[PDB]
């Protein structure tokens, strides 16, 4: 059946949101990093490897702000081994109703693809925000692209993208809007 | 990988 069960009453009226976790709102890696604002243990065959995460600049203000505005979800194609921890230290204000991970996209052509439909919500009231256009080849009407970001610690886009997010939070139909 | 592909 569908990756999510049925809407919480408070959020049944929401648009649901699914919001991509890699160089989208922090960026990982392996190789230590001083400034990491998270360092995650991660273990693989056996052997527990350390994951340093950076957040994206305002992410912390997006996602309480989306929080409030719509019913997100996190889509993720990382293993949860890596993102359930990533995601409980980041989420400070529960803006996550659920998490899905790489076993819930769909692999499709040596891509894993987060196959909106699947999601059991009207897709008129969907939207996907990632950084890999591949991620939504199925859904390219309902995604609200977002620069890959690595380290650029002068980023702005989350913050700038708020404005429209609180615009398509009051349509009824995002396809309206999206082109569709 | 335990990061996105
Ligand atoms: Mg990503």
């Amino acid at each position: 059946q569908y990756l999510l069960p049925e809407a919480k009453a408070q959020d049944s009226d929401k648009i649901c949101v699914v919001i991509n976790l890699d160089e989208t709102l922090v960026h990982s890696s392996f190789k230590p990093v001083n400034n990491a604002d998270f360092i995650i243990p991660v273990e693989i065959d056996g052997v527990v490897h350390q994951v340093y995460v950076l957040k994206r600049p305002h992410v912390d203000e997006f996602l309480q702000r989306m929080g409030e505005l719509f019913e997100c979800v996190l889509f993720t194609a990382s293993l949860a081994k890596y993102a359930d921890p990533v995601a409980d230290l980041l989420d400070k204000w529960g803006a996550f109703r659920a998490r899905l991970f790489r076993e819930s996209c769909v692999f499709h052509r040596g891509n894993y693809v987060k196959d909106l439909s699947r999601l059991g919500r009207d897709l008129r009231r969907v939207l996907i925000l990632d950084n890999s256009p591949a991620s939504y080849v199925f859904h390219p009407d309902n995604a609200v692209p977002v620069a890959s970001w690595f380290d650029n610690m002068s980023d702005t886009e989350l913050h700038d993208l708020l404005p429209f997010f609180e615009q398509l939070s009051r349509v009824d139909d995002v396809y309206s809007v999206l082109r569709q | 990988s335990p990061t996105s592909p």
